[PDB]
């Protein structure tokens, strides 16, 4: 019954901030298309130190670890009529890789939805003897708004051996243009 | 010291093996290798096992800098390394299990 904040992405509110991972973070996702897709998780923010980069592309989950130059707006930009993404504007630079994956090729729904928050994913993320633990829980519900009182276990998916430096971090999000624009998703901080 | 808390720390639970030999002919010169660097300068310091080779300019005490501001500098500190020293300015290579 901790204090969440909520993070509203709603037709001019586009909120990407850099957000304190001070311990670690709970990540909640109600989604219905699939508008948030991506993390940077670093501390400078910029290209000076390492940061990470976790992401699905629609094709791929890609996890990066370099010098990334971050764009003070990373989003993709998916095509609203079309039903297509079209941009991949994450970062400028990359250099001292220090870590890469990329996982299995799929093709995940890149349209907008319309109705109710369709699934709901649950990330839980920490910093501990220089690990990146990632951890995630998955279940479908049907709602407006408002994170729904709930009980479900979280899987660990991810033992990640970055040994980076990580106090901050933001949300990549999905700008949907018909020239920016949303659609209705929200995100959760849940220290 | 400057090692652990600005350049990389270490766990004090689970460690592995110091593999250290002497580099004196490789990486010195009797008028000093002064071609390497080391962190001794950032906002705040690290968490255990943890890399930081940001180049924005710090305080040495976590103090936020908006430069050019007070005690904003350079993060990056020479090592100096002579073969007509001893063996603490010396040059060893080590890897860590
Ligand atoms: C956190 O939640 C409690 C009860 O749910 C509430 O009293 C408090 O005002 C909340 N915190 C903030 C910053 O609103």
């Amino acid at each position: 019954y901790s204090n969440v904040t909520g993070f509203h992405t709603i037709n001019h509110t586009f909120g990407n901030p850099v957000i304190p991972f001070k311990d670690g973070i709970y990540f909640a996702a109600t989604e219905k298309s699939n508008v948030v897709r991506g993390w940077v998780f670093g501390s400078t923010m910029n290209n000076k130190s390492q940061s990470v980069i976790i992401i699905n592309n629609s094709t791929n989950v890609v996890i990066r670890a370099c010098n990334f130059e971050l764009c003070d707006n990373p989003f993709f930009a998916v095509s609203k009529p079309m039903g297509t993404q079209t941009h991949t504007m994450i970062f400028d630079n990359a250099f001292n890789c220090t870590f890469e994956y990329i996982s299995d090729a799929f093709s995940l729904d890149v349209s907008e939805k319309s109705g109710n928050f369709k699934h709901l994913r649950e990330f839980v993320f920490k910093n501990k003897d220089g690990f990146l633990y990632v951890y995630k829980g998955y279940q479908p519900i049907d709602v407006v708004r408002d994170l729904p009182s709930g009980f479900n276990t979280l899987k660990p998916i991810f033992k990640l051996p970055l040994g980076i430096n990580i106090t901050n971090f933001r949300a990549i999000l999905t700008a949907f243009s018909p020239i920016w624009g949303t659609s209705a998703a929200a995100y959760f901080v849940g220290y | 010291g400057v090692i652990a808390d600005y350049n990389y720390k270490l766990p004090d639970d689970f460690m592995g093996c110091v593999l250290a030999w002497n580099t004196r002919n490789i990486d010195a010169t009797s008028t000093g290798n002064y071609n390497y660097k080391y962190r001794y300068l950032r906002h705040g310091k690290l968490r255990p096992f943890e890399r930081d080779i940001s180049n924005v300019p710090f305080s040495p005490d976590g103090k936020p800098c908006t430069p050019p501001a007070l005690n904003c500098y350079w993060p990056l500190n020479d090592y100096g390394f002579y073969t007509t020293t001893g063996i603490g300015y010396q040059p060893y290579r080590v890897v860590v299990l």
